């Protein structure tokens, strides 16, 4: 029951798991059972789905036994199981795709405060935990609210966001 | 393939008919046997065929030589019958079942069947 | 062969930077393939790379010494076609590997005047971005 | 038709045809149209024109007779499913050319055919034109017999041609848990084996044992 | 001349999806393949 | 980082003519 | 057939029962693989050709009631078995090995009668 997590916009390499060495017939399915990929023969056959034009493999590493899917261009309806089809395997995993942003993208000032947005999934509660070069550790929940913000607090935090004790880390514009 | 390799396949014929019936016919069906890249090089290759063919009849032919039937297609050995190889009647076997099935059935124990067939062999030497 | 030649001048790099496949681009340089062929019209595999827009085999092309001015039957500059089929990396590539603005056709076409008369304006501004810089 | 599995979307679904279907195809011997061109980008124009007419094809179907044995061939798919489900084709989904165009060898040059013209359809329950398929020559191509590509020599300047059957047909199906309804078919292909065992379907090696064990009444010596 | 011989009372199971008879007709065909048709570049990925 | 480093093996490449052919496949004796 | 002849005369006994069950270049060369497997089966056909006058045909291990003379063997015979092997007793009786044959024939001659 992995799990892995996005930053939306980045690649994810999902790799499925064989040991016959022969370069055996694949795919990936979702829990709608929508096709997204398939080996045949030693082709790629891109499955009918709304993950057509993005989705991509890895073609050298088939021989070896490994199976990836990257997919570009990551976006936060895309967070869905995905299953592996080497052999008789059903071997399944998770994608948490995410977004943590700013309202106020240049025009601040010097002593008001912050808000961030944090588009969650649907079917999920992550935790939010930021960091300064300050030390202002701010720790809570998915929505954050910072009541300062003046010259000495400029600088990118890093706001990391941890689920199923697995985080990510991110970026925040500050303008002043 | 042609002769030995085709008689291979000779007795093939009639193989889901009655148990009682192929063992009688075994003698008739016995009875019943009878350019430059041509010849260079392709009639190497089915005389390679050909004398695997005899080299397989002949494998066969002494393996059964083994035990005292020597160019007997049928012969009667006196190695006593196991109840539990069959634990059946000698009437439906004979009246129901064929022989595929009958293989199926005794593929555990014909391994063994084979070595003590040896050994009753060995032993009627000795003796 | 690598470089093989029909009757019409094609070499299989003109081919390979016409689909846009890398592998064989990098492939055929690794080889010994031509970086500069002439054909009998005067197209070299750059002008073949610029005009579909693959910034990739450009690179590759514009790395191993293709001539950055080099001129067809019809005196077009691998710049003309990049900026006629409206690909802008191209041409920001072209001048960042030092192609001239003021090259002219046998009609007198600049890339600045193929840029207004395709309507194609953020290829005009940077050209010109360059122009004043040069 | 012949399958692993019926309701699995990844096993591929081979389809035998009872007549065949006459496809012919023909590479043209120079060029027709020969276009004339003044404004800017005339050369290379020109050398696009004559790279891209050096490689195109066309490749003739009787349209009546395919659409009469698709006819049979949706007939026969409604057995396995619903008779008033509305089932229809669709063109390739997408990925290598070989898996999303059709791809054979004619004296060695390689035609990469577009089919979506050819898989139009939809169908309702219960209710002398030869179609033209662009074909192209493509040199780049994805070895099916090994992961990796390939680049061969240039066309021949004469005409090639090639008339043929139309014997098996290849699919998959897209597996939607959609109200069970539209079910579409899309071609498929590309792994070989599959080719071979739509042939090799009715066939299996055996090994023959000859010697029999029975029991019987005789005694012996 | 082939021979062929017709059975009588027989029920065979003839499961081709599983055939080995293919693993061979495969490796065949690109035996050939490879002897005949032999491209002017060849690029395979090679993984350590 | 794996090391997958495309091998290229440049070959000469004459025009043959393509042709497929019916073959049969023949089980070995004993078989 | 010549294999594993490092084993000694009572195991021999043993594993005999085990044992029971360009163009021109190419063909000039199967053709003389050819002649070995074909005089290979040849001689085994004239072998067992010839055992069949001695009643043992067919019959990797026989037994006969053949006359046995003490000088021929000149030996006690109970450690022939063990450490000794094949190929020196083969060489121990070289010179007696026609007369035997010519032993057996007329002694299966009477057993006929
Ligand atoms: C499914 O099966 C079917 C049938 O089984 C397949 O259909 C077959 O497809 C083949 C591929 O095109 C095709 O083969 C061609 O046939 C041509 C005609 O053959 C007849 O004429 C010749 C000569 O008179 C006779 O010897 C022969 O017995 C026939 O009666 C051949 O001429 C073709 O050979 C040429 O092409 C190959 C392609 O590689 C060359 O290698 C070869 O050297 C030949 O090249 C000549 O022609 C080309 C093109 O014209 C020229 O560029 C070249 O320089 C040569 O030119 C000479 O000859 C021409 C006249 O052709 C002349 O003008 C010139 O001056 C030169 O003298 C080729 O062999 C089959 O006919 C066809 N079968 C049927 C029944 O239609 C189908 O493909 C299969 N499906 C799949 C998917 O494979
Ligand atoms: C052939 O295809 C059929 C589909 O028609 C396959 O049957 C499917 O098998 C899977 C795994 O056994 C089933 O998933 C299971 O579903 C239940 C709920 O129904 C769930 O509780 C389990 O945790 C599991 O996810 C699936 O439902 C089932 N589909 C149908 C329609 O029966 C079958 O496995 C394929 N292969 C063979 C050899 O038959
Ligand atoms: C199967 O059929 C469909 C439709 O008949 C084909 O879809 C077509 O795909 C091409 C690209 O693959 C689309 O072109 C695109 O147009 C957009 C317009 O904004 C442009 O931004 C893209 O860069 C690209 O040029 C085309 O519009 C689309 N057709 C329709 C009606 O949507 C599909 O390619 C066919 N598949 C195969 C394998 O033949
Ligand atoms: C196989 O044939 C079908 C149609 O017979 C092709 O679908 C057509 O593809 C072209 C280009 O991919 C589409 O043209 C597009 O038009 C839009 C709007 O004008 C433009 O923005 C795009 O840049 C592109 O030019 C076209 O709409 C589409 N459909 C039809 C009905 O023509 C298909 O692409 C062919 N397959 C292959 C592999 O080429
Ligand atoms: C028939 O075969 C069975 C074994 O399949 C024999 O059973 C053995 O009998 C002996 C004593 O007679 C036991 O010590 C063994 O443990 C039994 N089992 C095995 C596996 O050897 C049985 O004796 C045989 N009957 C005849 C008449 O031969
Ligand atoms: C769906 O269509 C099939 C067509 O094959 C119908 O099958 C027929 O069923 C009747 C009644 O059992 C038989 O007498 C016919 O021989 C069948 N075949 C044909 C060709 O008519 C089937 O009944 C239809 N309905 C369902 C619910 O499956
Ligand atoms: C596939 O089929 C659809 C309709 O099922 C075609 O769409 C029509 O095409 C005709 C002729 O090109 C147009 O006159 C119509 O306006 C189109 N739309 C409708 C709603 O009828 C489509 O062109 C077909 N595509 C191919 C490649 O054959
Ligand atoms: C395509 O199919 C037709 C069947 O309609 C084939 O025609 C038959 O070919 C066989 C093979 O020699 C002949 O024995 C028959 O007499 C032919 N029948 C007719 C009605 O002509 C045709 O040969 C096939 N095409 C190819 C290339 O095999
Ligand atoms: C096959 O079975 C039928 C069933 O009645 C029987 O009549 C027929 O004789 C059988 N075939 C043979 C060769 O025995
Ligand atoms: C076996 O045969 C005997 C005598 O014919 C009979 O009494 C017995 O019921 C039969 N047993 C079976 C299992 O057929
Ligand atoms: C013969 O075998 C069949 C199948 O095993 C069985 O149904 C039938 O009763 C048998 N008949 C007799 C007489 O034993
Ligand atoms: C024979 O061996 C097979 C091996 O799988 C086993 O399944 C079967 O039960 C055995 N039969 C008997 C009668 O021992
Ligand atoms: C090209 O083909 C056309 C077909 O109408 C023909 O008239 C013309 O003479 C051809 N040109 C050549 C072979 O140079
Ligand atoms: C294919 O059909 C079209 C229909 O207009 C026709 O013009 C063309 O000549 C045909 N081609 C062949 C090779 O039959
Ligand atoms: C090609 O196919 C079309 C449509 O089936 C047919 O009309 C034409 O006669 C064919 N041309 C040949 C066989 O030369
Ligand atoms: C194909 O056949 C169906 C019914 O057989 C018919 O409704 C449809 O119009 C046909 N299409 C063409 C293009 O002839
Ligand atoms: C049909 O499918 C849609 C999409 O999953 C679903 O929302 C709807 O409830 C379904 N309707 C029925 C009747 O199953
Ligand atoms: C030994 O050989 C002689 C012949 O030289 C023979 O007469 C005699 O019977 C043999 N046996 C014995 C025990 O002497
Ligand atoms: C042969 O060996 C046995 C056993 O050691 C011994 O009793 C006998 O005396 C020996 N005979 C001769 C002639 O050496
Ligand atoms: C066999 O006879 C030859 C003839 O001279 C003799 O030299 C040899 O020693 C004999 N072998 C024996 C007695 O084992």
């Amino acid at each position: 029951k992995k799990v892995v997590l996005g930053k939306k916009g980045d690649t994810v390499e999902l790799t499925c798991t064989a040991s016959q060495k022969k370069s055996i017939q694949f795919h990936w399915k979702n829990s709608n059972q929508i096709k997204i990929l398939g080996n045949q023969g030693s082709f790629l056959t891109k499955g009918p789905s709304k993950l057509n034009d993005r989705a991509d493999s890895r073609r050298s590493l088939w021989d070896q036994g490994n199976f990836p899917l990257i997919i570009k261009n990551l976006k936060i309806e895309d967070s869905d199981t995905y299953i592996c089809e080497v052999e008789d395997q059903k071997e399944e995993v998770q994608l948490l795709v995410f977004g943590l942003t700013a309202n106020s993208d240049t025009h601040l000032l010097q002593g008001q405060s912050l808000t961030l947005t944090l588009e969650s999934p649907p079917g999920s509660s992550p935790s939010v935990q930021c960091r300064s070069p300050r030390g202002k550790n701010i720790q809570g929940g998915k929505t954050l609210s910072v009541s300062q913000l003046e010259l000495q607090d400029s600088g990118t935090w890093t706001c990391t966001v941890l689920q199923n004790q697995k985080k990510v880390e991110f970026k925040i514009d500050i303008v002043v | 393939a042609v002769g030995i390799g085709a008689v291979f396949l000779g007795f093939l014929g009639a193989a889901g008919s009655t148990m009682g019936a192929a063992s009688m016919t075994l003698t008739v069906q016995a009875r019943n046997l009878l350019h430059l890249l041509k010849l260079t090089v392709w009639g190497i290759k089915q005389l390679q065929a050909r004398v695997l063919a005899v080299e397989r009849y002949l494998r066969d032919q002494q393996l059964l030589g083994i035990w005292g039937c020597s160019g007997k297609l049928i012969c009667c050995t006196n190695v006593p019958w196991n109840s539990s190889w069959s634990n059946r009647n000698l009437s439906e076997i004979w009246d129901n079942m064929t022989w595929l099935q009958w293989d199926k059935e005794i593929s555990n124990y014909t391994q063994i069947i084979y070595g003590l067939l040896e050994e009753s062999q060995n032993q009627q030497e000795k003796n | 062969d690598v470089n093989a030649v029909d009757v019409h001048g094609i070499t299989p790099l003109h081919l390979a930077a016409y689909f846009g496949h890398l592998e064989i681009v990098e492939v055929l340089l690794k080889t010994g393939a031509d970086v500069n062929a002439r054909d009998n019209r005067g197209i070299t595999p750059l002008h073949l790379a610029a005009a579909m827009g693959h910034l990739e085999i450009v690179e590759v092309l514009l790395k191993a010494g293709a001539d950055v001015n080099a001129f067809d039957e019809a005196g077009d500059t691998p710049l003309h076609l990049a900026a006629l089929k409206g690909h802008l990396e191209i041409v920001e590539v072209l001048l960042k590997h030092g192609a001239d603005v003021n090259a002219q056709d046998k009609f007198g076409k600049t890339a600045f005047d193929i840029s207004i008369d395709n309507g194609n304006e953020d290829i005009a501004e940077v050209l010109q971005k360059a122009a004043k810089l040069n | 038709i012949r399958s692993e599995n019926i309701t699995n979307n990844a096993k591929n679904i081979l389809v035998q045809f009872n007549t065949p279907v006459q496809i012919n195809c023909t590479r043209p011997n120079n060029n027709t149209r020969k276009s004339i061109r003044i404004g800017p980008g005339q050369a290379f124009y020109a050398t696009g024109d004559i790279i891209g007419d050096i490689r195109q094809a066309h490749c003739n179907v009787s349209k009546a007779t395919w659409n009469e044995t698709l006819g049979k061939v949706v007939k026969q798919l409604r057995k396995h499913f619903g008779n008033n489900t509305i089932i229809r084709f669709a063109n390739s989904s997408g990925g290598d050319l070989e898996v999303t165009t059709h791809s054979f060898n004619c004296g060695g040059e390689f035609f990469y055919c577009n089919t979506s013209g050819l898989f139009n359809s939809t169908w309702i329950s219960n209710t002398n034109d030869s179609i033209t398929l662009p074909c192209r020559i493509k040199q780049i191509i994805n070895m099916w017999q090994r992961i990796g590509q390939a680049m061969y020599a240039p066309p021949i300047q004469g005409v090639i041609r090639c008339v043929s059957n139309i014997t098996g047909l290849i699919l998959t199906r897209d597996g939607g848990s959609t109200n069970s309804t539209t079910e579409t078919f899309r071609p498929g292909g590309g792994d070989m084996r599959d080719n071979w065992r739509s042939e090799l379907y009715k066939y299996k090696v055996v090994k023959i044992e000859p010697l029999g064990v029975a029991p019987t009444r005789c005694k012996r010596r | 001349n082939p021979q062929e011989i017709h059975l009588e009372n027989v029920t065979e199971e003839f499961n081709m999806w599983k055939n080995n008879m293919v693993e061979q007709m495969h490796t065949d065909i690109i035996s050939l393949w490879d002897q005949s048709l032999k491209p002017c570049v060849k690029l395979t990925p090679l993984c350590v | 980082l794996i090391n997958c480093n495309t091998s290229a093996i440049t070959q000469a490449c004459p025009k043959v003519s393509f042709e497929p052919i019916p073959i049969h496949y023949c089980a070995p004796a004993g078989f």
